């Protein structure tokens, strides 16, 4: 579990220009969670994001993770254990990759923590299936590749340091639409099976209210809603206040509400619309 | 009043080889007098600038005192006999301080782009002698547009690297050195596949040849003052 | 108006790498918005780079509006074409945007005076005059490229083409450039080409053009192609939201309509069905 | 159009230079009175990934920036003494980018490997860069025209610097272009 106990957190601290881009941030996810955090760019949900990985330590109240503990005065070399317990996906992670052979590169996460080579290695081969390439790859050169396939390979090199927490900040950004979903789902049966905790931070509310069972809606550096998706979506109004809006499925629903339907939760996608349709339609 | 194009290059240019000459105590009086003349101009704080030099000034002397040092030493042990490195460590610590507080009221008046092309029309001569001053120009003009965005791109590739378990900064030398390859070579390789991208944008736009540069691109009597107040000084 | 026929580009070997192209032939009307779709290594990437002078090919010849491309006829095939590319900076030249802009016309031989007003006009086309003394690094994804644009209108040709465009853009962003460019479509009779994996885009295009394996497969209007249901997101673009619907449907035991609907045509099914 | 995409190139070189002065933990690697920096092993690449062309370019404009530094923004407090005098901070990045070039084209020309190239071609390039600095500062170590002891001992912290740059530059210099002139040289 993640655990933020009044986390704040100020650039420059101590600093007339300091900057305060997280403020008071309370959240608790649970054991194979999965979190997604909503709002405008720049709200702080990626400051927050850095503050998982122990990129940036709290400048004031706690996180836990775990067997883990960060506060303000807790140094960065007793954290090290915690870079690979928290695997972090940045956006657009192609631009992270540098040996020689592919193999190599996802196997470097591994080695960094201990592994010799040897298993390291293997893991690697293990890795570039999960992920979807073939063992062809493991030879080639990370640059020889497509620019969809070496975000497979940054991906696979992340899973590679074993997390027991996935973070990515924008894991379909400038992918095609089916790039777009076997990622989606590649992430979705992680955490379905072999039970792994998510942290999505994405700007596509489907991704969202289809995937997630925790939202937290930052906005300007504060935590406004924390809550499920059922939560967080059911009031609009709010939502638009802060630069967000519902999921499509919601909007139609709204649409068959104002011609004289009533759904007994509000719909936050297709399938769970569906679902009421058809019981309606049975009824019929 | 910042507000002088090109000329504030050729300025600091001029006023550099100006701090060498004053030898004399009567003359380089005429110096402080339009050095702090032209930084009271700028601004009155007068605390930034001193704050804004302080880290430099631990250079300054860490050479003044190897200056001084070494001839009393006399890389022999030989005490302090030292007059040489106190009247010339004393004169370069005055020079190279006269400089930096101007090229230091340079930068604080003078968007960086401003110099580049202004330095790029202080070489509006420099034609005609088969330099392509223009194209220097453009790939000037350029790569201070990427700075900022490869300086982005590089905390990112860092940060990302971090959290594969990279050190940076600990140990050394070589350990320090090969925690650079991780960065190095995504920051190089992102560069290439950037200007890529981006020279094939240029041919999209309708510009096939450097030689044409269209758009873009009161200050006399600053040179006036640095005319009656500079040969008004070598008298001394 | 451009005219593309019996098209070839190889890397001169297979079908991988860079993707191929085998025989592609089709025309644009003046004033339409063709949209091109597809999925990865279907060449409608460099399908795109081909109507510009950038791509070498071998077989096949490509005319625009008159002039076919040709290495000699290259720069007067391209006064005609303003391209916007998937990524936002990496098209970006000079420091400030209004340096930008006019990066089109002053290395062009256009003048500083007929050229300032043409400029602060075209910024203002895009909605951006304010942005004129801007930085590129502090601008987003989604600015950067209505600059993009400002300097194609800047220098206002007959073909804009969106080579992915909005690819890499954030959705409220990505809605800003699309309605500018329909903004742009209803004044100057522009004639825009897209190709994009995004369902608005190529929905408010007049006829759509669907790539497979390198080779011309499919052409209708959109509301014929979103019939592919969820074959689409395979296809090369995503699900419009009824389909969405229509499919959760048939998962649940509901046969619905076969041709797109709309929401408002399936909000109205929906109703008269459940009495 | 590849004249033109030379031309980018280069200015992205020349913004990554910028880049590592800006940001001294890009720039250089502390030792802790000396240190070796990390803006030379960037020519030896633009030397040898896309030729001598371009080598003598960035290494120029980097001698070009030491010369500026060392009035106004000293790199390190020995700087204001030497590379104050555009011979001797100039000539050794500029002839350096410029062995780094035509060494890996010698040199494979003798048909070696890309790698056995690339590393050959920097070892000699930091080499062929450290000794002119130590040339030019041997020489003007003799005469005013315008401190014997004083020259001796800014030779001595130069032959340490650059010592490790050149254990730098030919194991780890090599790595960031052999990708690079791959790329380069498909297109």
């Amino acid at each position: 579990a993640i655990a933020f106990e009044h986390v704040t957190y100020t650039y420059q601290a101590g600093t007339p220009m300091a900057h305060t881009a997280l403020t008071d941030v309370s959240l608790t996810v649970p054991d194979r969670g999965y979190l997604a955090i909503i709002g405008h760019t720049g709200s702080g949900k990626s400051t927050l994001i850095q503050q998982l990985n122990a990129l940036l330590k709290p400048t004031s109240g706690t996180i836990k993770i775990d067997e883990f503990t960060i506060t303000p005065e807790t140094t960065n070399a007793a954290l090290k254990p915690l870079r690979q317990h928290v695997g972090m996906v940045f956006q657009f992670p192609e631009n992270q990759l540098f040996e020689e052979t592919v193999r190599q590169d996802i196997a470097f996460g591994p080695k960094n923590f201990g592994m010799a080579d040897a298993d390291a290695l293997a893991l690697a081969d293990e890795m570039l299936t999960t992920v979807g390439l073939d063992q062809s790859y493991a030879e080639r050169s990370p640059f020889e590749l497509s620019g969809g396939q070496m975000r497979r390979v940054a991906i696979a090199g992340v899973l590679a340091m074993q997390p027991k927490v996935l973070v990515l900040d924008e894991p379909t950004a400038g992918l095609d639409p089916q790039g777009r979903q076997e990622m989606m789902r590649l992430f979705a049966r992680l955490h379905q099976e072999q039970g792994l905790t998510i942290v999505l931070v994405t700007h596509q509310m489907e991704d969202v209210a289809q995937y997630a069972e925790q939202v937290a809606v930052m906005h300007e550096g504060r935590l406004m809603k924390f809550g499920t998706p059922a939560d967080v979506f059911s009031n609009r109004e709010w939502l638009q206040d802060h630069q967000l809006d519902v999921p499509q499925a919601a909007q139609f629903a709204r649409r068959l509400r104002d011609r004289g339907l009533t759904f007994p939760k509000q719909p936050l996608t297709a399938d769970q619309l569906a679902d009421y349709l058809a019981q309606q339609w049975a009824q019929r | 009043h910042r507000l002088d194009p090109r000329a504030k290059l050729m300025l600091s240019f001029c006023y550099i080889i100006v701090v060498f000459l004053a030898n004399n105590i009567w003359s380089y009086a005429i110096l402080i007098a339009f050095t702090v003349g032209a930084i009271l101009s700028s601004k009155i704080s007068l605390g930034f600038f001193l704050k804004g030099i302080r880290p430099l000034l631990w250079l300054i002397v860490f050479t003044v005192v190897l200056q001084l040092l070494f001839s009393p030493a006399g890389g022999h042990t030989y005490f302090h006999w030292t007059q040489d490195g106190l009247i010339n460590a004393g004169y370069i610590f005055v020079r190279f301080l006269l400089i930096i507080m101007m090229s230091t009221l340079l930068t604080l008046s003078t968007q960086p782009l401003d110099i580049a092309t202004g330095l790029a029309s202080l070489m509006k001569p420099l034609r005609w002698v088969k330099v392509p001053v223009d194209t220097l120009a453009m790939m000037l003009s350029i790569a201070l547009r990427f700075v900022p965005t490869l300086m982005d791109e590089a905390t990112k590739i860092m940060n990302a690297q971090r959290a594969r378990g990279v050190d940076f900064g600990e140990g050394g030398l070589f350990k320090q050195a090969k925690s650079l390859i991780p960065l190095m070579v995504p920051l190089f390789m992102s560069a290439f596949n950037r200007a890529e991208d981006l020279s094939t944008a240029m041919e999209a736009r309708g510009y096939q040849d450097s030689e044409h540069r269209s758009q873009y691109r009161r200050d006399t009597v600053t040179w006036l003052l640095f005319l009656l107040g500079f040969v008004a000084i070598l008298i001394f | 108006e451009n005219i593309i026929s019996v098209d070839h580009l190889t890397y001169q070997y297979d079908e991988n790498q860079a993707p191929a192209l085998t025989d592609v032939s089709f025309t644009v009307h003046a004033g339409e918005w063709l949209a091109i779709v597809g999925h990865n290594g279907s060449g409608k990437s460099t399908l795109a780079k081909s109507l510009d002078g950038l791509l070498p090919f071998t077989q096949g010849s490509v005319t625009v509006g008159g002039i076919t491309l040709t290495p000699e006829t290259v720069w007067q095939v391209r006064e005609q074409i303003g391209m916007i590319f998937q990524n936002p900076d990496n098209q970006f030249v000079g420091a400030t945007v209004e340096d930008d802009v006019a990066f089109g016309l002053e290395n062009r031989q256009i003048s500083r005076d007929e050229m300032v007003p043409r400029v602060q006009a075209a910024l203002a086309q895009v909605g951006m005059t304010s942005f004129a003394q801007r930085e590129p690094s502090s601008l987003s994804g989604g600015q950067k490229q209505r600059v993009a644009l400002a300097g194609i209108v800047a220098i206002a040709p007959k073909i804009l083409i969106l080579d992915e465009a909005t690819s890499m853009l954030d959705p409220q962003g990505r809605i800003e450039m699309l309605a500018i460019v329909r903004q742009l479509r209803q004044q100057q009779n522009l004639t825009v080409i897209s190709i994009t994996h995004d369902i608005d885009e190529a929905a408010s295009a007049d006829r759509v053009l669907v790539i497979d394996d390198g080779r011309l497969v499919d052409e209708a209007v959109p509301s014929q192609i979103f019939e592919r249901g969820t074959q689409l997101v395979e296809m090369g673009l995503d699900l419009p939201f009824t389909e969405k619907l229509k499919a959760a449907l048939r998962q649940r035991g509901i046969t619905p309509p076969t041709t797109y609907q709309t929401a408002a045509e399936m909000e109205e099914w929906l109703w008269q069905s459940l009495s | 159009r590849h004249k033109t995409f030379r031309l980018v190139v280069d200015a992205l070189l020349m913004a990554i230079v910028l880049l590592q002065n800006l940001v001294p933990f890009l720039g250089y690697i502390p030792f802790g009175p000396f240190s070796m920096t990390l803006i030379g092993l960037t020519v030896i690449v633009a030397g040898s990934a896309l030729g001598p062309r371009d080598g003598l370019l960035i290494g120029g404009f980097w001698g070009l920036i030491t010369f500026v530094r060392a009035f106004t923004w000293p790199s390190s407090p020995v700087a204001p003494l030497i590379f104050t005098n555009p011979l001797i901070s100039i000539l050794p990045r500029l002839l350096m980018g410029l062995v780094a070039g035509s060494l890996y084209l010698w040199g494979r020309h003798r048909q070696w490997s890309m790698r056995q190239a690339m590393q050959v071609a920097a070892g000699c390039a930091a080499l062929t860069n450290t000794v002119l600095v130590l040339g030019l500062v041997f020489l003007f170590y003799q005469t005013p025209a315008v401190l014997g002891y004083v020259l001796m001992i800014s030779l001595f912290t130069n032959g340490i610097p650059e010592l490790i740059l050149d254990v730098l530059v030919a194991p780890l210099i090599a790595m960031p272009l052999r990708r690079q002139w791959e790329r380069l040289k498909p297109q």
